[PDB]
């Protein structure tokens, strides 16, 4: 009656923040992509055609994109996706031989090398006098050349069957856990979210390994978004998300050749033969009309944080390592490294053609800072062309006015631009509460 | 009104208690990287048999709702019946009673252990 | 007459119901290639707690047999009592009611969710 | 007097039966070498659902204590009530009844299988 | 204990040419082979 008794309730809406082992989901046409397991999807779970989504009315839960563990579990998963794909692939241990190299047939600036070397054939007897063709970033001289990795990391050659094409990846959580999706149009990834909804598996997140220029990411809503961990600190990167995508084209207009010198028994190295056609380099195009309006759309957002009548300038990379300074990205297999001195050369005050960007190329790579050893991606025949979406930028600030320069390096930032609206909780269905019942 | 899984998280505890069967239906749900899901779908059922074993050793066994002969102490945030079940949510509530949850869990499994031995006498 | 596991698969549903405890006793049963059995003996118990959780959220909990306050609809193959329990087998039956099994499963867990909240009133 | 896990192993069966909830609370408890614990914490729950399934198919379901309508045979070490519950321990007892444990386990699950079918008649 | 229970009255349609115990037996014997050769002596320098 007037004295109250405890009661057990099982299946209550009660959750606390926690971290659990997250898994994958990836449609079923992605499994038809096959091609000897492209990237990750093998025994991974297929996505059911039910996409369940439940808007939790009245609920307000404080997110935090800069402390989100789906990042550390996505980064380290992609790290180990790399290595599992290289363990049973051909290893280039006997490819650290002395390279006698020359220019490329031109008529100027040297960019490529026509290299000849000795080589183990299939038999452990007679050698082989065969020639390859390496970019300048692949090799280095010694006082005659050698590969640029031989004085560091033992090397392994990417298998030619697998594809480095970013496919959608849906992360999930098991039973007793759930994932919350914030669904408002203006959220800097930190603080309380008014319209919280719950989901079982996130939207398709293509793991695009890029620097400086965010590629093929989710578009922002209404106004372009400016996200930072500490805007007063000039030591934290400033994530940007676009509303309108910026169109970027990139060709590799060199009709190159694939030579297959057999370093048997079994294994076989894929080199670059003679070049069919003109000596050109790879270039990425950005339309001059799109990049001017999108640049001013960001700086009106930068005035919201750095003073109303302030002057915002942009310059290229301060320097240091190669990856930080260039727009590193994959498309068609090759790895481009592009100069963004032309996309960040602006000075904004308080109030019809293309922008072509020079791109290098490299076969031997050490990805995500230090992981996965080297990897000599095999050469690619024909003219490679691909279009990408610029859906965000990675900017840094220098230490009246303020300047901003592009950055990257740490690959945990690329995931945050897709995981800002997600977080992980555990369901605690056992809550006690009083009422006037007794047994 | 099937609002869905955790559909009544901002609804009052009285309002949410109509959804108790909607949060517990989706509580169990039926080479490397393929083990990401194995070591995680194992952690999904130990979480279940940890909760069900509390429901078992209390006077509940059968699910969803269940009373106990433990008197509620006034120092566990002394609200009223109309201040809890008509003006509070389960998230907001387990925040005040997060200090006392472990204290309370003992009495339920001990007050029930007195009831069963007394049950064997009267048989 | 202990016919054994699935011993009454061709026996009538009335005849088979005497074996219900013989099919459910052997339902749980107590480097690579050694994982063939691990990932399979894990799939052997999720199959168990998926069925037992339906038995739990219905008015059953306790096993083998159990009634419900759901009226049986005539459009679910309108047979008679002597046409089902004396002239049909469980395999043959779940063939006609394979279309409606998912429809029916909802009512049991919802008709039971109305009974428990009403149970808390009358306490 | 919470003696602890197995705290009453030398206490009489009557004395130990007050600890039944202290031995069953800690019965479930919530790259290589990291699999030493996985293949062992899996063997920790099959041991649980093997015991609970016997408790389920008997007249117990609900835990700790539970009667049955099986008459106790005199040839299973004919002691008296005051010779068992006041002068013997559970270890010492299951030593005399280790021969008959398998014989007895059958009657409980069959005497219960007669009770449920009779229960469906009288409904 | 070899337990065997004759299901009287039952008639069930088999199909040997669509049986998955084959595909799980073939691919098991396939991987029995390789696991038995991974830590064995490799004749890479025997192509002289
Ligand atoms: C942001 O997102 C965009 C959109 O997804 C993405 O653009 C994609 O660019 C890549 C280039 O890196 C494109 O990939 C290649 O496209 C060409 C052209 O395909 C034609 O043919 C298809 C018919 O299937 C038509 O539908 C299509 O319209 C074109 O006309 C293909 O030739 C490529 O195929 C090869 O790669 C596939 C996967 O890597 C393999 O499955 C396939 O078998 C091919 O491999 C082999 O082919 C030959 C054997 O027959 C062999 O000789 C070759 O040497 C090779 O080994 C590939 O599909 C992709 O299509 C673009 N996306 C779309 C939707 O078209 C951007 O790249 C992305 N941005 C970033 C930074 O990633
Ligand atoms: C990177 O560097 C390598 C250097 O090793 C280049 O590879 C060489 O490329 C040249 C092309 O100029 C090749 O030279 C040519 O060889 C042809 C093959 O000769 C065969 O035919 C005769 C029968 O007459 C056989 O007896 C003989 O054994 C061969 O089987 C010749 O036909 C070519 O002759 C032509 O060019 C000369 C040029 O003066 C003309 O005068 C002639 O009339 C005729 O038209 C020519 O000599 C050479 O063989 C290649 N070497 C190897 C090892 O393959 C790569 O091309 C280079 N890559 C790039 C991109 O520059
Ligand atoms: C092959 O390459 C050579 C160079 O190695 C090319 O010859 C070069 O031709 C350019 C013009 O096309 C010359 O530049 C000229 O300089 C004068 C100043 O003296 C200026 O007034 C002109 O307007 C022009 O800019 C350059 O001097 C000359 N170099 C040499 C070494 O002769 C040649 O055209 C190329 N041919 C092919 C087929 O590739
Ligand atoms: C590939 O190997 C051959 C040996 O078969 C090298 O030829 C020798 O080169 C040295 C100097 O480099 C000379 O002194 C010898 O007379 C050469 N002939 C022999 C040993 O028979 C050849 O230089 C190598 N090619 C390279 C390293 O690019
Ligand atoms: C391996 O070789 C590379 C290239 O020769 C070395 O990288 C150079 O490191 C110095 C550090 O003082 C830089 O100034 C050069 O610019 C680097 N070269 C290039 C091409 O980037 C690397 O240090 C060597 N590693 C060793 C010897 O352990
Ligand atoms: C992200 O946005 C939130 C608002 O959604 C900002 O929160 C405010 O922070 C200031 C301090 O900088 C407080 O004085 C306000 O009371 C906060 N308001 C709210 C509604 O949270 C937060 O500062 C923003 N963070 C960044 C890095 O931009
Ligand atoms: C690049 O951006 C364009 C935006 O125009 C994307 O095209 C849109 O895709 C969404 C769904 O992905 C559709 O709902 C829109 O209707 C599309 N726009 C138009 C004009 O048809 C395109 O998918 C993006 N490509 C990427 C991210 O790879
Ligand atoms: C790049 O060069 C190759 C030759 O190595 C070209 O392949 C030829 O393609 C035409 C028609 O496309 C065929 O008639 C020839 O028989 C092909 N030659 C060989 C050796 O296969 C290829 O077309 C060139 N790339 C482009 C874009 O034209
Ligand atoms: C990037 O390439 C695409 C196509 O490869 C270009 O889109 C074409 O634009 C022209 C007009 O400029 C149209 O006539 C074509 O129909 C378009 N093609 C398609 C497939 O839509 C685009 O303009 C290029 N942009 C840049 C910046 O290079
Ligand atoms: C960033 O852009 C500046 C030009 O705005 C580049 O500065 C040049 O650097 C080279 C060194 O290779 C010097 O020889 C030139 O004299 C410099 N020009 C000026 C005007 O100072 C700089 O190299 C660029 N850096 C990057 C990383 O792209
Ligand atoms: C990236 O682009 C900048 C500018 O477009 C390049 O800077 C040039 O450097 C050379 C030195 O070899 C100078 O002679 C030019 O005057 C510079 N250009 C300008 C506009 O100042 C730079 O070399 C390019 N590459 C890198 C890696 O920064
Ligand atoms: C940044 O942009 C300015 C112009 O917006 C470039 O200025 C060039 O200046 C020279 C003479 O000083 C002119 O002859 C050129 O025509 C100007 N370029 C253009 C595109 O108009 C400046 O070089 C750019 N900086 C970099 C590093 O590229
Ligand atoms: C390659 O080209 C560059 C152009 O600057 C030249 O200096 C170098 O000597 C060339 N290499 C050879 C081996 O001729
Ligand atoms: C941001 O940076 C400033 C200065 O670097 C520091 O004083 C402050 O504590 C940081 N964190 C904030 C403002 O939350
Ligand atoms: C386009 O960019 C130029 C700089 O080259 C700038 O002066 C101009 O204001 C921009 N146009 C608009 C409409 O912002
Ligand atoms: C900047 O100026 C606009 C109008 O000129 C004003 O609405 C806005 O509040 C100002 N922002 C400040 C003062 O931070
Ligand atoms: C109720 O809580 C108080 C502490 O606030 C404690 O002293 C008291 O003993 C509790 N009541 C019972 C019956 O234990
Ligand atoms: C719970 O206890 C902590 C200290 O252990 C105290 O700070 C907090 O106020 C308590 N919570 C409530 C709701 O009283
Ligand atoms: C019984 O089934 C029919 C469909 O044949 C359906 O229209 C009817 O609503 C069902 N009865 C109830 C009570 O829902
Ligand atoms: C079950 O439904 C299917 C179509 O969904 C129909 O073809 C079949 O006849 C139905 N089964 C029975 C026994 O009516
Ligand atoms: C009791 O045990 C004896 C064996 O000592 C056995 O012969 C007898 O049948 C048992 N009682 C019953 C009712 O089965
Ligand atoms: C149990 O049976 C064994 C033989 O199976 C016998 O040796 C032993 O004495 C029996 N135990 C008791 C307590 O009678």
């Amino acid at each position: 009656a007037e004295n109250l008794w405890v009661t057990v309730y099982y299946g209550v809406p009660v959750w606390k923040d926690a971290e659990t082992t997250l898994f994958c989901a990836s449609d079923a046409k992605a499994y038809e992509t096959e091609k000897h397991n492209v990237w990750a999807t093998h025994a991974c779970v297929p996505t059911d055609p039910n996409p369940q989504e439940i808007h939790l009315e009245n609920v307000t839960e404080e997110f935090n994109m800069w402390k989100n563990n789906m990042v550390e579990q996505m980064h380290t998963d992609i790290i180990s996706l790399w290595d599992q794909s290289l363990k049973p692939c051909v290893k280039l241990t006997p490819l650290c031989v002395t390279l006698q190299c020359t220019n490329v047939t031109n008529n100027m600036r040297g960019e490529m090398k026509n290299c000849s070397f000795n080589m183990t054939t299939e038999l452990r007897d007679k050698k082989q006098k065969v020639y390859s063709l390496f970019w300048r970033l692949d090799v280095v001289q010694i006082n005659e050349y050698r590969l640029i990795n031989c004085n560091t990391s033992a090397c392994t050659q990417a298998c030619p069957k697998v594809s480095f094409e970013p496919i959608p990846i849906h992360y999930c959580a098991p039973a007793g856990f759930a994932i919350l999706k914030c669904k408002d149009k203006k959220f800097n990834g930190t603080g309380p979210c008014p319209s919280v909804s719950t989901v079982q598996c996130t939207h398709g997140i293509k793991p695009v390994v890029s620097t400086q220029l965010l590629l093929n990411g989710s578009l922002a809503e209404e106004e372009v978004m400016i996200r930072s961990e500490n805007i007063t600190n000039n030591a934290k990167n400033i994530l940007v998300q676009f509303n309108t995508p910026v169109q970027i084209n990139c060709t590799r207009p060199m009709n190159m050749t694939r030579k297959s010198i057999r370093i048997g028994p079994g294994q076989a190295f894929y080199a670059l033969g003679d070049i069919i056609g003109d000596i050109r380099q790879a270039h990425c195009n950005v339309s001059k009309a799109t990049w001017n309006e999108t640049l001013g759309k960001v700086v009106k957002q930068l005035r919201k944080h750095f003073g109303n009548n302030t002057i915002i300038r942009f310059a290229n990379s301060s320097g240091g390592d190669l990856e930080v300074t260039t727009h590193s990205f994959n498309c068609g297999g090759e790895f481009f490294y592009c100069n963004t001195s032309g996309l960040f050369n602006s000075t904004w005050i308080s109030n019809n053609d293309s922008i072509t960007l020079p791109c290098r190329m490299k076969q031997i790579i050490n990805m995500w800072q230090r992981i996965g050893q080297c990897m000599y991606a095999p050469p690619i025949q024909g003219v490679i062309r691909c279009v990408s979406n610029i859906t965000g930028l990675i900017l840094t600030r220098d230490g009246t006015t303020e300047t901003f320069r592009p950055g990257g390096g740490d690959m945990r930032d690329n995931w945050r631009s897709e995981l800002y609206k997600y977080k992980v909780v555990k369901i605690e269905p056992l809550g006690v509460a009083p009422t006037r019942c007794k047994r | 009104v099937f609002l869905g899984f955790l559909g009544a998280a901002g609804s009052t505890m009285g309002a949410a208690s109509m959804t108790l069967t909607v949060q517990a239906r989706n509580l169990l749900s039926g080479t490397v990287w393929g083990i990401k899901q194995l070591q995680a779908r194992v952690l999904a059922v130990e979480r279940y048999l940890r909760d069900q074993q509390l429901l078992g050793i209390w006077g509940c066994s059968g699910k969803l709702i269940c009373c106990t002969n433990v008197p509620w102490n006034s120092s566990w945030s002394n609200r009223n019946l109309s201040e809890i079940w008509d003006n509070m949510t389960w998230l907001q509530w387990d925040k005040e009673i997060s200090n006392y949850t472990q204290i309370i869990y003992g009495l339920l499994e001990e007050s029930q252990n007195q009831q069963e031995k007394n049950e064997q006498d009267l048989l």
